[PDB]
């Protein structure tokens, strides 16, 4: 049967960026025609492999990570980026093999009053591996003296949160992302077009 | 053995449309993905659009995105490239490229010989064809001068003589028109006795002229 | 977006020698690097695919090596035929495929004296109102060549435009066209319509004249 | 790639009146973006308020700011002479970005000017320089002339002026005239005289002394 | 006790190069975001470069290939190499803690350092005395001296009240001169020394003049 890209696509809420989600999409015929041409897509970009050509090709498995990120942010959604996003939040490998994908949300994730319920990961020490996902929310020491789970100088709670407002301007305005990996082992696949 | 072969180009004003088609032959055409690429007067090679192997999938530049449209009829072997809203920038020569299948991503394996679109608000004008008389060999040729736009093919003997042949690119001077020059060295023995005429052709005022060269 | 340098720009080679051109990019490409031959007027034609393929039916002189962000084309023996413009294109970023700058390879030979021929402006041409002097300059090198207009033993600059053919792919060797363009009204002012030629092949300045209606 | 823009470039108010700064945008920007700073002369930028709205620490309460989309607007309440500066709007798109900043003057009553005239000193003299330096002390409005007279004999070309910014705890200017000659110039005369002329002096003042006495 | 305490400033010739110092204390350098904003003489300010904790960079385009940023843990410290120097580079630079972006904005600020481009040299300052005659005046003057900037305090910074020194004026010769003046009762005159304490950072010329009466 088919591989289940819809509840990926078609999900009615998404996560936030540092906290994004992956589904693992396994033993199923993958049929991206459809898949692609269907919502209007206002990023399309693909590393190491064609679009057209994924209806041929087989994969041990397909990862599909989907996030909210705002409008300036989503150039950093590529290889061999940098910033708050691909640092601390979702940072794709330099030899990376798959799609991105992005369109604007705005009519389903800003609110009048501001919708704070998307976040990012403002503070971190290192930088994130490719594909690490980092969900604590513990105070960022940003001093010498240690915080102790502590708000205050020096001690951060190391999320933002956007505010998205709907008539914002489109480089503040959420847009949703939907991520493509193809993971190739040397393993029977799985995934075939 | 593989062939693309393009037609439709021409002159087309700013904000006009314009339709260009390839067709293919000696592969399996409806199972590759096909590509349009252009190449400005002088400048370098820029992707334009690719379209899948069924026709489904569709992808442009950025600098063409919902302007241009590509399309394929695999029935009939032909790519095709629908272009609105010209603007002058898009004045080129645009070739259509067959993928290539050996990789997970694309490449130009053939290309098509590109057909020129010129985006103006010009008028074509037919050329005017002068001779070059002779006055050790000799040497003898026309001139085709005032003519709009690219291109005229230049032939000698209806493509009979062809060693020792040299036709000149073409200048754009001060009255917009071009001026062409193209020649022909014989030796000087058969000047009298073998006869010459240079073959014009300006399919954009479809024009075809033919005038012979006598010392 | 991914940019293609292209080193050098230009260069000068002759028959049999050694040509190494450079493709640097702005990200690693892996190895999703391709190479393209085109001819003056001609399409581009594929050479390597994939850093270091051949394609089927190119030259074995052609090859390709490199990773990452710096790759090589080879020319390992320089062949009269092989004067173009050579493109890198990378494949890495399918969406937004970017080719390079191109490199334009010119063949070095020995030095070819020009034969210089002048035309006076055809009966047809008078009738019509203009007036066009063609000097012809015939299969010479290197394409460095100084046409210089004299009507009546007075430099003209600026009423001429001149043309060049590629470089000839039997022997290697350039042509120029210098068109005197000029009215009906300033050509029977004058007398005399000359063509002056200097280049490096010959020993003293060559000048292809005549004399109006003569 | 959004542009702000900020009004006026300079206001002119009174202490205790109502400041009104304005930081327009082209596009709508989130409230939560929009900082303001506040940069008095020769000193650091300081933060004022961010999140278009938000107080800094320490930041007195006279000082407030809001808005939101393509108007962001800077409150100072009560003005006070110590609030002379320079403030800047400021937001964050895909880079840091400032605005053109709004100067704050400060409205003071008329106000004469002390006139000092300095001789120059004998360790200057003994270099083969004299610098002659004329003080106007303390006065407002800013425009004033000052004229350096040798001899009876108006001078022009061989002085320079500098005003000092507003004070900060008296809003009055202060000007420096300094007439340079040589050594051997100096000496061939007598009399060294600036003439003030300002709007809070009924008739000009002068200020002289004689080279020696 | 957060202080953001900067070194490096002064003159630097056109296309040489300069490294500017910014020392911590109550923050961590490599823990924060930390930028380099900057304010050419008589104009706003400008953003230059930052650094991530994580060790990403960013700069403005006007900087761009010619600025790096970095720091030194061991030393809690920030640096900016500026190369290929020209005269609109010629400002004071500040160095801040964050970015200017929600929960991260440029709090605090270092003291800022003046960095001139020109091909002048450094010359150091003379201090010569403004000697007076209800209230009287006596200052300093300072004059030839490059670059900016002098500063001038009175009686080891004691003495506040009613000190004016005045921005600098470039005399004719190419160097700098200002003077700095303070009022004071006349009765103290006699009974109170006055001692202008002048700082040229360029050179570290320090000189104290004791303003007496003649
Ligand atoms: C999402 O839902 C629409 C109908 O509401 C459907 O046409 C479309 O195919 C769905 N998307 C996917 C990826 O299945
Ligand atoms: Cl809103
Ligand atoms: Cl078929
Ligand atoms: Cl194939
Ligand atoms: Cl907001
Ligand atoms: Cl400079
Ligand atoms: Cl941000
Ligand atoms: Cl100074």
């Amino acid at each position: 049967n088919l591989c289940p890209f819809g509840e990926v696509f078609n999900a009615t809420r998404f996560a936030s960026v540092y906290a994004w989600n992956r589904k693992r999409i396994s033993n199923c015929v993958a049929d991206y025609s459809v898949l692609y041409n269907s919502a209007s897509f206002s990023t399309f970009k693909c590393y190491g492999v064609s679009p057209t050509k994924l209806n041929d090709l087989c994969f041990t498995n397909v990862y599909a990570d989907s996030f909210v990120i705002r409008g300036d942010e989503v150039r950093q959604i590529a290889p061999g980026q940098t910033g708050k996003i691909a640092d601390y939040n979702y940072k794709l490998p330099d030899d990376f093999t798959g799609c991105v994908i992005a369109w604007n949300s705005n009519n389903l994730d800003s609110k009048v009053g501001g919708n704070y319920n998307y976040l990012y990961r403002l503070f971190r020490k290192s930088n994130l591996k490719p594909f690490e996902r980092d969900i604590s929310t513990e105070i960022y020491q940003a001093g010498s003296t240690p915080c102790n789970g502590v708000e205050g100088f020096n001690c951060y709670f190391p999320l933002q949160s956007y505010g998205f407002q709907p008539t914002n301007g489109v480089g503040y305005q959420p847009y949703r992302v939907v991520v493509l990996s193809f993971e190739l082992l040397h393993a029977p696949a799985t995934v075939c077009g | 053995e593989v062939q693309l072969v393009e037609s439709g180009g021409g002159v087309v004003q700013p904000g006009r449309s314009l339709r260009l088609s390839c067709a293919a032959s000696a592969f399996t055409f409806s199972s590759y993905d096909m590509h349009w690429v252009r190449q400005a007067p002088g400048k370098g090679l820029e992707w334009v659009a690719v379209i899948s192997y069924d026709g489904s999938n569709k992808y442009y530049a950025d600098s063409v995105k919902g302007r241009f449209t590509i399309s394929r009829d695999n029935s009939k072997n032909t790519l095709y490239l629908q272009m609105n809203s010209l603007r002058a920038e898009d004045t080129a020569v645009y070739y259509c490229a067959k993928d290539g299948g050996k990789l997970w991503v694309y490449y130009f394996d053939y290309w098509g010989q590109g057909t020129l679109v010129t985006v103006s608000s010009a008028s074509t004008k037919g050329p005017s064809v002068f001779p070059l008389a002779p006055s050790g060999t000799a040497a003898l040729g026309c001139l085709v001068k005032d003519y709009f736009p690219e291109p005229v093919t230049v032939s000698w003997n209806s493509g009979a003589l062809t060693s020792g042949v040299h036709t000149f690119p073409a200048v754009l001077q001060s009255s917009g028109l071009y001026s062409l020059s193209s020649v022909v060295t014989v030796p000087s023995s058969s000047l009298g006795t073998q006869t010459y005429i240079c073959n014009v052709n300006h399919k954009p005022s479809n024009t075809k002229v033919d005038k012979r060269v006598e010392p | 977006d991914i940019q293609m340098t292209q080193s050098p720009s230009s260069l000068s080679a002759s028959v049999g020698d050694r040509v190494t051109i450079t493709c640097r990019a702005s990200q690693s490409i892996s190895s999703y690097l391709n190479w393209y031959q085109q001819k003056p007027g001609k399409a581009p034609k594929l050479l390597i695919y994939a850093a270091s393929s051949l394609q089927s039916g190119v030259p074995s002189r052609f090859s390709g090596s490199g990773s990452g962000t710096d790759f090589t084309l080879t020319i390992s023996s320089l062949q009269p035929e092989d004067f173009a413009t050579y493109y890198c294109q990378q494949s890495y970023s399918t969406l937004a495929l970017t080719f390079g700058g191109g490199t334009k390879v010119e063949i070095k030979r020995t030095v070819a004296a020009p034969s210089v021929f002048i035309f006076p402006p055809s009966d047809e041409q008078l009738k019509s109102g203009t007036a066009s002097v063609v000097c012809l300059l015939n299969n010479f090198y290197p394409r460095e060549a100084k046409v210089q207009w004299k009507v009546d033993n007075a430099l003209q600059s600026g009423n001429s435009q001149e043309s060049v053919t590629e470089q000839d792919s039997k022997d290697s060797t350039y042509s120029l066209s210098s068109t005197l363009t000029l009215s009906k009204a300033d050509y029977e002012k004058h007398k005399v319509y000359a063509c002056e030629v200097t280049h490096q092949g010959l020993s003293s300045p060559v000048t292809k004249s005549f004399n109006r209606g003569e």
